[PDB]
C-alpha cells in the first residue's frame, strides 16, 4: 500500500511567481505518477503523466520531474487559473492512491476585516432558539480569532465557524461565527459581543448589542 | 470532445442501495478502462472501482463485495451499484475515463450520495437585519440564516440573482443535531436601506422547500 | 534422446508475453531432477501433478511455454485469474494440469537505459482464450471514428514497453517464466521418465 506526501500543505504566492510542490512516494513507483488540478466545487483535470509528460491542451508552464520516491510539480509562471488544489497519483502497485493534495492561495497585503453582529430576529425567538452571528468581512490572512462574550463572561463549547474560498475579485476571505443557545439562556443575559483579533488590527475590535435593544 | 455526466446521488439511510450512472459520449465505452472515484467532504481522492476494456472488474478493499461496476453499451452508459451502505461512503462520486488503468484523463462532474439515519428536513430561513446604528453614509451588512436542513444542498440567491456583488454565502456546517445550517449575507450603502429591496431567495430541493424572504431593517 | 528443457529454461532471449513462444516436447525422455532439484526458482508451482512424481508418468506431448514479465505479474500465470496479463497476454485454464516455474532475470533483461524490447499487450476488446496468442500490432480504436494506422486520440498502440531497469524495484523487475503443461492425447506416449537399464 503506497502512501504519497505532499508538501507543503498549503502555499501561498503572488501571480507572476514560481510556484514548486512535491510529492513524497512510501515506497518507488518510478515513473508511474501523475498530477492533477482542482478548484473548489469542480471536478479534477489530468494535468501530467508518467511523472513529466502534459496532458492534451495543459499550458506549457506546468512541469513534472523527479522518479522513484521523488517528485517535483512546477508552474513557472503562476496565472489566476492556476491558484486550486494538486494532487499525486501513483500507478506502480495496485491499488492506485493519491496524495492528500496542496493547495495554492494567492498571497496579497494584509485587509483588516469589518465586523458586523446580528442578533436573534423575532421569528426565530418564538420557536424557541436564538441565534447571534457574527461576520468578519473581507480579509487577509485567513488567521482570524473570533471569541463570544456574553455579560463579558467568555464563551465556549456552542459557536461554529464557516469560512468562504478566496475571492475571486479582491483575493480576501469572509468568515462567520454562529452562537446558539434556548430561548430561556438568551433571556438570561443581557450584553452579547463579538470579540475580533486580526493582524489588520493594532487591537482587538469588538461589535456589541444589549437584549431588547 | 469527450463528455462524462453523472447522476443518481441522494440521501439513503445506512445498509440501503444505490445506482449511480454517469452518461458518457465521446468515445465507446465497452471499448475502454473506466473507473469510479470517490471524494468525501473536505477530504481526498480515493479509487472505488476499475472496469477493463475487456470486461474484468476491480475493487478496493473499503467497498469489496458491496458495489459492483457494470456498462451497458448501447445506451453508452457506465452504472456503479452500491448496496449495504455505510456512514464512510458518503462522498462525492466521479465518473471517469481510465487510461489502461494507470491514470483518469476525463473526469465526470460528480454526484453527491449521503449516507445518514438523520430523516429529510427543509430549512428555516431568518433575517439579519441591518442594524440600527450602522453609518450614516457608510456600508451595512444584511442577510438570511438558512438553518436546520438536510441533507445539502441548498441554494441561495439574492433580489432574482440581480443582487451579486458583495455576497458571500457560507458553506455549510453540520451542527450537534445533525443538520446543517449556514448564512448568506451581503453588504450594501447605508443611503441605500430606505430606497432598495433586498430579498434572499433559498431553494432546498431534497425537500421541496422555497423561501423568499425579505429582510428588512427593524422597528425601534 | 534426452528432452531439449534447457534450451528452454537457458535461452539466450526470452520472448515477450503477447508473444509467448511455446516449444512442443516430444519423443524424448523427461527428466524433472533438474527443475525441481534446483533451488533457483522463486516459483514453482504445480497443479493436478507434483514434481516429485513427474518423472514416472508417460504423456502424449508436452508443451513448454516461456516468456517475460513483472514480479508483480506472476501472480497472474495461474487458473482463474484476472489482469492485464491473464486478459489480454497469456491465459492459462481452469482445469490447468502442469507447472508454472518463474525467477528473477534482473541480471540478464534489464539495460541502465530502461529495455524497451519487452511489451505486454495493454489494450483488447475482450480476453483471451485458454492458451491463444494475440500478435497483433493493429491500432486500437477506442471510439466510433476510424484510426487509419494513426496514433492520437481515440486511437491507441495496443502494446506498452516495461522498460526493465536493474534499479527498479523488485516488483518491477524481469522475471523469466516457463509454463509446463501436460496433454493426454487418445494415442501412444512419447514422453516419459527414465528407468534401469540393461549391459
Ligand atoms: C542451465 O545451465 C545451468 C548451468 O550451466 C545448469 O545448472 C542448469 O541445469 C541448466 N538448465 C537446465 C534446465 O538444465
Amino acid at each position: 500500500e503506497i502512501v504519497l506526501t505532499q508538501s507543503p500543505g498549503t502555499l501561498s504566492l503572488s501571480p507572476g511567481e514560481r510556484a514548486t510542490l512535491s510529492c513524497r512516494a512510501s515506497q518507488s513507483v518510478s515513473s508511474y505518477l501523475a498530477w492533477y488540478q482542482q478548484k473548489p466545487g469542480q471536478a479534477p483535470r489530468l494535468l501530467i503523466y508518467g511523472a513529466s509528460s502534459r496532458a492534451t491542451g495543459i499550458p506549457d508552464r506546468f512541469s513534472g520531474s523527479g522518479s522513484g520516491t521523488d517528485f517535483t510539480l512546477t508552474i513557472s509562471r503562476l496565472e489566476p487559473e492556476d491558484f486550486a488544489v494538486y494532487y499525486c497519483q501513483q500507478y506502480g502497485s495496485s491499488p492506485r492512491t493519491f496524495g492528500q493534495g496542496t493547495k495554492l492561495e494567492i498571497k496579497r497585503t494584509v485587509a483588516a476585516p469589518s465586523v458586523f453582529i446580528f442578533p436573534p430576529s423575532d421569528e426565530q425567538l418564538k420557536s424557541g432558539t436564538a441565534s447571534v452571528v457574527c461576520l468578519l468581512n473581507n480579509f487577509y490572512p485567513r488567521e482570524a480569532k473570533v471569541q463570544w462574550k456574553v455579560d463579558n463572561a467568555l464563551q465556549s463549547g456552542n459557536s461554529q465557524e464557516s469560512v468562504t474560498e478566496q475571492d475571486s475579485k479582491d483575493s480576501t476571505y469572509s468568515l462567520s461565527s454562529t452562537l446558539t443557545l434556548s430561548k430561556a439562556d438568551y433571556e438570561k443575559h443581557k450584553v452579547y459581543a463579538c470579540e475580533v483579533t486580526h493582524q489588520g488590527l493594532s487591537s482587538p475590535v469588538t461589535k456589541s448589542f444589549n437584549r431588547g435593544e | 470532445q469527450v463528455q462524462l455526466v453523472e447522476s443518481g446521488g441522494g440521501l439513503i439511510q445506512p445498509g440501503g442501495s444505490l445506482r449511480l450512472s454517469c452518461a458518457a459520449s465521446g468515445f465507446t465505452v465497452s471499448s475502454n478502462y473506466m473507473s469510479w472515484v470517490r471524494q468525501a467532504p473536505g477530504k481526498g481522492l480515493e479509487w472505488v472501482s476499475v472496469i477493463y476494456s475487456g470486461g474484468s472488474t476491480f475493487y478496493a478493499d473499503s467497498v469489496k463485495g458491496r458495489f459492483t461496476i457494470s456498462r451497458d453499451n448501447s445506451k453508452s452508459t457506465l452504472y456503479l451499484q452500491m448496496n449495504s451502505l455505510r456512514v464512510e461512503d458518503t462522498a462525492v462520486y466521479y465518473c471517469a475515463r481510465d487510461f489502461g488503468d494507470f491514470y483518469f484523463d476525463y473526469w465526470g462532474q460528480g454526484t453527491l450520495v449521503t449516507v445518514s439515519s438523520a430523516s429529510t428536513k427543509g430549512p428555516s430561513v431568518f433575517p439579519l437585519a441591518p442594524s440600527s446604528k450602522s453609518t450614516s453614509g457608510g456600508t451595512a451588512a444584511l442577510g438570511c440564516l438558512v438553518k436546520d436542513y438536510f441533507p445539502e444542498p441548498v441554494t441561495v440567491s439574492w433580489n432574482s440573482g440581480a443582487l451579486t456583488s458583495g455576497v458571500h454565502t457560507f458553506p455549510a456546517v453540520l451542527q450537534s443535531s445533525g443538520l446543517y445550517s449556514l448564512s448568506s449575507v451581503v453588504t450594501v450603502p447605508s443611503s441605500s436601506l430606505g430606497t432598495q429591496t433586498y430579498i434572499c431567495n433559498v431553494n432546498h430541493k431534497p425537500s421541496n422547500t422555497k423561501v423568499d424572504k425579505k429582510v428588512e431593517p427593524k422597528s425601534c | 534422446n534426452l528432452c531439449p528443457f534447457g534450451e528452454v529454461f537457458n535461452a539466450t532471449r526470452f520472448a515477450s508475453v503477447y508473444a509467448w513462444n511455446r516449444k512442443r516436447i516430444s519423443n524424448c525422455v523427461a527428466d524433472y531432477s533438474v527443475l525441481y532439484n534446483s533451488a533457483s526458482f522463486s516459483t514453482f508451482k504445480c497443479y493436478g501433478v507434483s514434481p516429485t512424481k513427474l518423472n514416472d508418468l508417460c504423456f502424449t506431448n508436452v508443451y513448454a511455454d516461456s516468456f517475460v514479465i513483472r514480479g508483480d505479474e506472476v501472480r497472474q500465470i495461474a487458473p482463474g485469474q484476472t489482469g492485464k496479463i491473464a486478459d489480454y497476454n497469456y491465459k492459462l485454464p481452469d482445469d490447468f494440469t502442469g507447472c508454472v516455474i518463474a525467477w528473477n532475470s534482473n541480471n540478464l533483461d534489464s539495460k541502465v537505459g530502461g529495455n524497451y524490447n519487452y511489451l505486454y499487450r495493454l489494450f483488447r476488446k475482450s480476453n483471451l482464450k485458454p492458451f491463444e496468442r494475440d500478435i497483433s500490432t493493429e491500432i486500437y480504436q477506442a471510439g466510433s471514428t476510424p484510426c487509419n494506422g494513426v496514433e492520437g486520440f481515440n486511437c491507441y498502440f495496443p502494446l506498452q514497453s516495461y522498460g526493465f531497469q536493474p534499479t527498479n524495484g523488485v516488483g518491477y523487475q524481469p522475471y523469466r517464466v516457463v509454463v509446463l503443461s501436460f496433454e493426454l492425447l487418445h494415442a501412444p506416449a512419447t514422453v516419459c521418465g527414465p528407468k534401469k537399464s540393461t549391459n
